[PDB]
DNA sequence: ATGCATGCATGCGCATGCATGC
DNA sequence: GCATGCATGCGCATGCATGCAT
């Protein structure tokens, strides 16, 4: 046992004497915090390992504790830095005022919220391994979220004001269930035996915002045979509104039971989330074939690009999908009738707090804004394709069924891969590469060397030109993105000429080929794209030259 | 479903053996079926498997291997499966129509206890680092075919209902038993007509091989010889009438002949051990065999002007020098050693020769 | 001390998705 | 190319058993 007053007084001189990092930071965080201007305080163990670090080991002890112990030690501290008013202040803040002017509970008062980050030397943990020793510790869990809930607000002390007299009664919750209250506790009610009844007020009591979320193990740390578990987090505070579904996070908190067995959960603390064409430098050749997915990636300025690749078994075009979906920020890879139906649209399904249907979204819905990649397309079932070109077309799903009338905006690119032509994937798709393997011995060896080094080495042969990490290349595809080129005036006398001659000598090949206003736009999608690459405002004429030398590789495809 | 003092046992017979270590474990493999060399080297390797990679952009490489047998009737491929099924670990059979894709992969089921979606495994889920056998493998459906595909590509199975998703590892073995459509194999067909599958199937298989019930009078007389003194076998200490550890197995006048007194059988469990043992080595290729494996690759791909009136039973694609790679990588697995040698890798190119052409006859 | 809301099957009615047979 | 057989989720009401808040 040790007394908390020594550990509070240790806590309050901590979050004085932190110099060393120069400028005063905790001193400034208190001077926002106490002018109405932070509304969230975050504090480092790894800050207070310069101290005494058994202050770690307590907190990864008893962490609720020494929350509450850091709170009010902030509390107490606020006064001394105040040096003016609220600029402006709101319904709370007047309220706030109102009662300091004329106990009060230490949270009503209280407009801030405290939390603890894990301490870098504590490895994170499994969700399969945490177990009843980790129950009231605080751990650390990486994982895939798979369900969000909306936002709520959610009661945290409850006004009573009184029938016949003007105090007010204030009841904290500490459960998920209270009972409220009837009788007057007042000391004028209790002296006059009056027997007023208590009515409860919106307007005084505090509320926060609630959340609920799931997280489920990666794949590669199932073990043999078994099934990924999942586990449950709660959102509150200014935490709310950072974890989407499908992404993949880390977040510190508590594990804490609910009530001789019990059902566990964990209250979060913190959430995070976690020439150029070098793509995939493991497949040798494709010279031509790697442009068209840096284009795709980019995008235009609707500007969106689809892209679909017809080829000969063997030629692994499954592995270019796959370093496609790993190198996008939000991406999608579906590889046949396991995702059909269901897993695209959407679906009604419970909710777990409001106990009502809500409408969660599938693998397309997921990806707006992003990526989405399908292999074996040509296996997938009709409904599944009609979805497809209705996303492609109108970049929009319809949905109208049986306790469903939506419609879901999906603002995605595909890039599809196929086995051996149809004419509604000329007429739809921008781009299709035809890729044909025939017998050379000099790139037979080749081929053969490279794969061979690759399998010897563990990394890719060395060249002149290194490749590039995901994370640059991430970061040049955000910097990219951001400028918008503006095609020039005078260039149209141009592109409508290139244009034009190029239909007719469509027209002179009449065996099989197919040209429309699609095949214009898509070069002005690509020449936008390729201007915008070089972060120039008006469009030249090399990018224009590029976008019809691609098109015209891909159509003299056979 | 280890010993303590046969680690000594294991490095002397290594030691010792060297180079026949994997002559003897491919012919020991079943005493009870006569012949079919090459196709007891091919489980042999099974049982050995490969090396998986893994490299630093996440990329995967499989190593596993998959033999599809077609032949005609009794020429014990049912009695091979049966055998793997009884020596893997985790051995799982599945026939044709037996289960359904449903079964062979994982789905989601509702609960209605909770309201949540629950996953439940399938077959070649359960069977993770295991072996799947599929007999009667042509009943099966396409859309069977085109689920196991994935599975045959890089073993892992990806499925999403709305509300949930996930990825589960699939990293199995397949053993395939088929027919051919006319029932026996025609001779003067090509094999293309005989087989009747299509070619995306075919190259993600490893190994195909085709076996034929030739009536010559030497091999007859063989078989009916070894069939009868199987059949005529009686185990010792049990009465006759009556109704119902060393590394060479003890000689027997009735399973082995006497002629084969000059040579012994290794025992059920050494042989399970020595695979153990073997499985966990991890050897390393060198460079002297890389270059010979790309040049006899090369000449593989280009023996297109040289088959002669020959034809081939699966095409030759790129996977051919990954199952190349894994097949020496087996065989170098099959002796405790460290690198990979020239045999080792003139062993694969022998078997890929036998596999994959066929003469036709007029 | 007593009557009632709830947990746990089970029938009812329905729509939806996957397979196949003419 | 489509209607139907065979699961399966959804939403619901109804009946049998029991455990205790007013
Ligand atoms: N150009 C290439 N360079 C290197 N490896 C290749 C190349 N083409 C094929 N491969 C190898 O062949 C295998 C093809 O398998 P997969 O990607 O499933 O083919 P597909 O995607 O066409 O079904 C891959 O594992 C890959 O390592
Ligand atoms: N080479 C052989 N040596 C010994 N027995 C054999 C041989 N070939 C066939 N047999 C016998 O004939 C039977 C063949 O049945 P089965 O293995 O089901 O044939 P398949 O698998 O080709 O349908 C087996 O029971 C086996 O005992
Ligand atoms: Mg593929
Ligand atoms: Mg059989
Ligand atoms: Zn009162």
């Amino acid at each position: 046992l040790k007394d908390y007053a020594l550990e509070k007084e240790k806590v309050k001189k901590f979050l004085q004497e932190f110099y060393q990092d120069k400028q005063f930071k905790y001193g400034n965080q208190l001077v926002r915090l106490a002018h109405r201007e932070q509304v969230a305080l975050y504090v480092d163990l790894d800050d207070v390992a310069e101290d005494d670090p058994e202050l770690v080991d307590s907190i990864c002890e008893n962490a609720r504790r020494y929350a509450k112990l850091f709170a009010d030690a902030v509390q107490e501290l606020l006064p001394q830095y105040k040096e003016r008013e609220v600029v402006n202040k709101d319904v709370l803040d007047v309220y706030i005022e109102h009662r300091l002017m004329m106990q009060y509970p230490a949270e009503l008062m209280r407009r801030f919220e405290l939390y603890f980050q894990g301490p870098s030397s504590n490895k994170p943990r499994v969700i399969r391994e945490v177990r009843a020793d980790s129950v009231g510790k605080l751990v650390t869990v990486r994982g895939i979220v798979t369900r969000v809930s909306e936002v709520k607000p959610k009661m945290v002390v409850a006004t009573y004001t009184c029938d016949q007299c003007g105090a007010e009664t204030y009841q904290p919750i500490q459960s998920p269930t209270f009972m409220p209250l009837i009788m007057c506790p007042s000391q004028e009610c209790q002296t006059n035996r009056s027997g007023g009844r208590l009515y409860l007020q919106t307007r005084g009591s505090r509320f926060i915002k609630f959340q609920e979320m799931k997280m489920q193990e990666h794949s590669d740390q199932v073990p043999v045979g078994n099934i990924p578990r999942s586990i449950t987090v709660l959102v509150e505070g200014e935490n709310t509104r950072i974890a989407q579904p499908g992404d993949h996070v880390s977040v510190t908190g508590i594990f804490l039971p609910i009530l001789l067995l019990s059902e566990t959960y964990l209250e979060a603390h913190r959430i995070v989330k976690m020439l150029a064409a070098s793509i995939a430098p493991e497949i040798y050749g494709h010279e031509d074939v790697k442009k068209a997915l840096l284009l795709l990636l980019v995008g235009g300025v609707r500007g969106n690009i689809n892209i679909c690749l017809m080829g000969d078994p063997g030629v692994a075009k499954s592995q270019l999908l796959s370093y496609i979906d790993r190198l996008a920020p939000r991406s999608q890879y579906t590889t046949g009738r396991g995702s059909s139906g269901v897993g695209l649209t959407a679906a009604v399904l419970r909710d777990s707090v409001s106990g009502e249907l809500t409408l969660e979204g599938g693998a397309l819905v997921l990806a707006d804004q992003g990526v989405c990649c399908i292999d074996e397309f040509d296996k997938m079932a009709e409904a599944d394709r009609t979805a497809i070109h209705e996303v492609m077309e109108q970049q929009t799903i319809s949905i109208a069924k049986a306790g469903i009338l939506t419609t879901l905006n999906a603002r995605c690119s595909i890039l599809a891969a196929a086995n051996p032509l149809p004419a509604a994937l000329l007429s739809r798709f921008d781009l299709l590469w035809l890729i044909q393997d025939r017998p050379d011995r000099d790139n037979d060896l080749r081929l053969a060397q490279h794969i061979t080094y690759v399998h010897q080495h563990s990394r890719q042969p060395p060249s002149q030109f290194e490749p590039l990490d995901m994370k640059l290349m991430r970061r040049y595809i955000a910097m990219c993105r951001e400028k918008q080129p503006m095609v020039p005036e005078s260039l149209a006398d141009y592109i409508t000429a290139a244009y034009v001659e190029m239909r007719r000598e469509a027209w002179a090949s009449k065996d099989a080929t197919y040209t429309s206003a699609r095949t214009l736009l898509a070069i002005l999608r690509l020449s936008t794209a390729l201007a915008r690459l070089r972060m120039v405002d008006v469009v030249e004429k090399e990018d224009v030259n590029e976008a019809i030398r691609l098109m015209e590789m891909s159509k003299d495809s056979l | 479903s280890f010993s303590a003092e046969d680690i000594a046992k294991i490095k002397k017979f290594s030691k010792t053996r060297s180079k026949d270590i994997f002559d003897q474990l491919a012919k020991s493999l079943a005493p009870s079926i006569h012949g079919h060399d090459y196709v007891k080297k091919a489980i042999l390797c099974l049982l050995l498997g490969g090396v998986e990679r893994d490299l630093e952009n996440g990329s995967h490489i499989r190593g596993d291997i998959n033999i599809l047998l077609i032949g005609d009737p009794s020429v014990a491929k049912s009695q091979l499966l049966r055998y793997v099924l009884c020596t893997a670990p985790r051995a799982i059979p599945t026939t044709g129509r037996g289960s359904s894709g449903v079964g062979l992969t994982a789905a989601v089921t509702t609960d209605q206890e909770t309201g949540e979606r629950r996953l439940e495994a399938g077959a070649m889920v359960l069977a993770d680092r295991g072996v799947v056998c599929i007999d009667e493998f042509d009943k099966m459906s396409d859309m069977d075919r085109t689920a196991i595909h994935e599975v045959m590509e890089q073993g892992r199975v990806t499925i999403a209902k709305a509300g949930i998703h996930a990825r589960l590892n699939a990293r199995c073995s397949v053993l395939a038993a088929a027919n051919p459509v006319y029932g026996r194999y025609d001779q003067y067909k090509t094999p293309m007509e005989n087989i009747g599958l299509q070619d995306s199937l075919l190259s993600r298989f490893d190994l195909l091989f085709i076996m034929l019930d030739q009536m010559d009078p030497e091999q007859d007389r063989e078989i009916s010889d070894h069939v009868l003194r199987m059949h005529r076998y009686r185990a010792p200490g049990e009465q006759d009438g009556d109704a119902m550890t060393q590394i060479y197995e003890k000689h027997d006048n009735l399973l082995h002949g006497t002629k084969k007194k000059k040579e012994k059988m290794v025992s059920a469990a050494f042989m399970k051990k020595y695979i153990h043992v073997a499985k966990i080595i991890k050897p390393v290729l060198t460079q002297e065999s890389a270059t010979y494996i790309a040049e006899e690759y090369s000449r593989l791909r280009s023996q297109d002007s040289m088959s002669s009136d020959t034809a081939r039973t699966s095409p030759v694609t790129a996977r051919t020098l990954e199952t190349l790679i894994r097949l020496a990588t087996a065989h170098a697995k099959a002796r405790m050693s460290k690198t990979v040698d020239l045999q080792d890798a003139e062993e694969a190119v022998e078997l890929v020769q036998y596999a994959y052409f066929k003469k036709v006859l007029e």
